[PDB]
């Protein structure tokens, strides 16, 4: 097999760390009479990294 | 309803076997005609679409809502409008001039009594060219029309 | 074999009156022989959990029935629910009353509940007859609001008697709820699942639900732009539709209460809402070029609204509500008020208190020519 959708040098190596998240995630949340959707942004790395 | 009279003149001298004729010819002329109702009845088939009786109307007796979200009172004329993707009828009020013409009613009045004329002409000729070989020439014509173009 | 017979023997359908009497007796016996203990965790998820235990020391054990129409919480109340021809009576205990609004019988409720079903066990040779409560479902952490319109009749009748509470999100993503309504509702089999028995709950089994109303979500079932809580003609707080012969064999005398047009369709489920022909959505739609927009929405709200801080990318400020009949000056002093010369809106038509909104008045939109 040949890996697909790999961006960068083929000899690249990275330090992978798999942690247990300590931040509860929800798909939606009730508001002032309405059920708004929950959105997670690309700049929230600090929030998930601190609550590990 | 269709009431027509047809008269046809034919001349055939072919022979001898009807399956494989070797000589003769067959000429036929036909004409089917219907009474010219348009001449006697004083009805304008061209202005039918511009009359109140041939415009779309709401025959119900309960106030309803059209595709536009407005009231459609009983007896008011209607028109077809396409709001967003779907399409539906929209009340136009008493302005029948702006309503949609009822094609079904116009066609019904136009074709309540069939009025037309049909003419058919056919010519068939058989002849022996060489030995048992025979040549057949066939020419057919057909015309359908109306007394009033309107 | 090849034939397909249709022999449905679920025709029994135990009499509504007989089943209700049996369930009521079982529920009453449970309320007299059992007592409840309630936790008191202030901010934990077990803030108002209830534990039912048999009464073996009636000297100092106040039974659930002891909490009758008491003037102090906990209070056990009775709500008359007329349905199925008979008059159902549902017992519900209010351990604590919330410090917020109350949801309608057809609104969405964000709550955590633990349900159990009551089933009288036959007296065995060595064990005497008694009542047992078996657990069937529980939701400790609510995620989505439950529409009370589609839930059992018991929920839609008891929930409007409770209130919501405040909710705060902790730094770790968890949510902390406080000052919320909590209580246990004893719903008979008729108002719950009557004869279904498909789920773990056996057929004709009274249900006991321990609810904790965290929040509520206003819903609109007719999509007319007016929410169900605002389409309640009376101040009862309940909206009913009597178009179901199974639930209402004969329309009661209280009909037409939440129906302005008297067409049989309640306003919360009707689009016209007044019989004038013009839909409610069109009537509340902001006309083009009006001098009283007051917001970014294309539909006039029932009452003035304010922005939502929870929504920082949208301003919900709507300073104008659904207007009443125009009480301004005519386009032309001559001629009578009609479609040709319409009356202009002053300003107070969108803010007066007690005004007849054009969506409930069948004479404003004007006749078409
Ligand atoms: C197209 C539709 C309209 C068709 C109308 C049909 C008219 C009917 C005619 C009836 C016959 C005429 C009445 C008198 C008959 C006695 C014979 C004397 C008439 C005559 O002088 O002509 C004879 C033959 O032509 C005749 O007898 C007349 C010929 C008639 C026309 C022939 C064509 C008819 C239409 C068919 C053609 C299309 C094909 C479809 C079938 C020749 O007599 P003679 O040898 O002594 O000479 C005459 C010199 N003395
Ligand atoms: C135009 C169509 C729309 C309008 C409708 C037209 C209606 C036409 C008139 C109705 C037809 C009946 C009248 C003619 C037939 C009577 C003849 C009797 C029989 C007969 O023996 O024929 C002899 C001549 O025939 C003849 O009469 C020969 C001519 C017959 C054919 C002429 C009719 C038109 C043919 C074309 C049709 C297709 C049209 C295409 C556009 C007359 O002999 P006798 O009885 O005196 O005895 C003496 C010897 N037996
Ligand atoms: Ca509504
Ligand atoms: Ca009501
Ligand atoms: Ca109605
Ligand atoms: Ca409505
Ligand atoms: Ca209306
Ligand atoms: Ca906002
Ligand atoms: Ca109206």
């Amino acid at each position: 097999y040949e890996l697909d959708s790999i961006y960068g040098p083929a000899n690249g190596k990275l330090k992978l760390s798999v942690y247990e998240s300590g931040y509860q995630m929800r798909s939606s949340f009730p508001s002032n009479g309405t059920e708004l959707p929950q959105y997670y942004y690309t700049s929230q790395n600090s929030t998930f990294d601190q609550a590990k | 309803r269709n009431l027509a009279y047809t008269i046809g003149l034919s001349r055939s001298n072919k022979g001898v076997n009807p399956i494989f004729p070797t000589y003769g010819s067959e000429f036929s002329i036909s004409a089917k005609v219907t009474p010219p109702y348009s001449l006697f009845n004083n009805i304008n088939y061209g202005d039918l679409q511009n009359q109140k009786e041939y415009k779309t109307q709401y025959t119900g007796t309960t106030t309803t809502t059209g595709i536009d979200g407005q009231a459609i009172n009983p007896g008011d004329y209607t028109k077809t409008e396409t709001v967003n993707g779907q399409s539906g009828t929209v009340s136009v009020g008493s302005d029948y001039k702006s309503a949609d013409t009822d094609v079904g009613k116009v066609d019904q009045k136009k074709y309540n009594w069939l009025e037309y004329y049909k003419v058919k002409f056919k010519a068939d000729w058989y002849t022996k060219i060489y030995g048992k070989l025979v040549l057949r020439t066939l020419t057919e014509f057909g015309f359908l029309g109306a007394y009033d173009q309107s | 074999c090849n034939k397909k017979d249709d022999d449905e023997e679920i025709v029994p359908l135990r009499d509504y009156q007989e089943q209700y009497n049996t369930d009521n007796a079982n529920i009453e016996e449970y309320l007299n022989t059992y007592f409840i203990t309630v936790t008191d965790a202030p901010g934990e998820q077990t803030d108002q959990d209830v534990t039912f235990t048999k009464i073996t020391d009636p000297s100092t054990q106040p039974s659930i029935m002891s909490y009758l129409n008491s003037p102090t919480f906990p209070k056990l109340l009775k709500r008359e629910v007329p349905m199925h021809g008979i008059v159902y009576q549902m017992y519900y205990l209010v351990l604590r009353e919330g410090t917020g609004t109350s949801p309608m019988n057809t609104d969405g409720a964000f709550t955590s509940y633990r349900g159990e079903y009551l089933t009288r066990v036959a007296k065995t040779d060595t064990e005497a007859e008694h009542l047992s409560t078996t657990f069937f479902e529980q939701v400790l952490f609510p995620t989505k609001a439950l529409d009370l319109y589609g839930t059992i009749i018991g929920w839609s009748e008891a929930f409007p008697q409770f209130k919501t509470g405040t909710a705060t999100m902790k730094p770790d993503g968890s949510m902390k709820y406080e000052n919320f309504g909590a209580g246990v509702l004893f719903i008979p089999s008729g108002l719950g699942y009557y004869g279904s028995g498909a789920s773990a709950i056996p057929a004709y089994s009274p249900l006991i639900f321990s609810i904790k109303l965290y929040d509520l979500t206003r819903l609109d079932h007719d999509l007319d732009g007016v929410f169900d809580f605002e389409e309640d003609i009376n101040g009862d707080g309940y909206v009913y539709d009597f178009r179901n012969t199974t639930e209402y064999p004969t329309p009661p005398a209280n009909q037409y209460d939440d129906d302005t047009d008297k067409d049989g369709i309640a306003d919360f489920l009707d689009s016209d809402d007044d019989g004038d022909g013009y839909s409610t959505l069109f009537e509340i739609t902001k006309p083009t070029g009006t001098e009283f927009l007051g917001g970014l929405s294309k539909y006039y709200p029932y009452n003035p609204v304010s922005d939502n801080p929870a929504t920082p990318n949208y301003d919900e400020t709507e300073k104008y509500g659904i207007p009443r009949r125009p009480t301004g000056e005519l386009t032309n002093p001559n001629l009578p008020e009609s479609i040709n010369n319409p009356r202009k809106f002053i300003e107070d038509d969108y803010l007066a208190a007690g005004r007849k909104r054009i969506h409930l008045d069948n004479t404003y939109p004007y006749k078409k020519n």
